[PDB]
């Protein structure tokens, strides 16, 4: 099955508007940037807000928000299932309800 | 757009 949570390319304020219309704190989605060719942003549900984190990649091809590095949108994601997206505020990933 | 990792 593909998965639930890659959306394209969509802008920031239809993430947001969608995001917020979702019942659960932590419901996201990844979506390409329009910031800049080839970039993905990930968007998550946080209380009445929607925090944006940028993915940033490496030298070597990684996939990275803070420090931990991945191969793969598919890695980081399920890693942030059960590890907070933040060390500030306890944020962990779930697929969106449609 | 602001991000909370920048
Ligand atoms: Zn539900």
């Amino acid at each position: 099955k593909p998965h639930p949570w890659f959306f394209g390319k969509i802008p920031r304020a239809k993430a947001e508007e969608m995001l917020s219309k979702q019942r659960h704190d932590g419901a996201f989605l990844i979506r390409e940037s329009e910031s800049a060719p080839g970039d993905f942003s990930l968007s998550v549900k946080f209380g009445n807000d929607v925090q944006h984190f940028k993915v940033l990649r490496d030298g070597a091809g990684k996939y990275f928000l803070w420090v931990v590095k991945f191969n793969s949108l598919n890695e980081l994601v399920d890693y942030h299932r059960s590890t907070s997206v933040s060390r500030n505020q306890q944020i962990f990933l779930r697929d969106i309800e449609q | 757009x602001e991000y909370i990792n920048q």
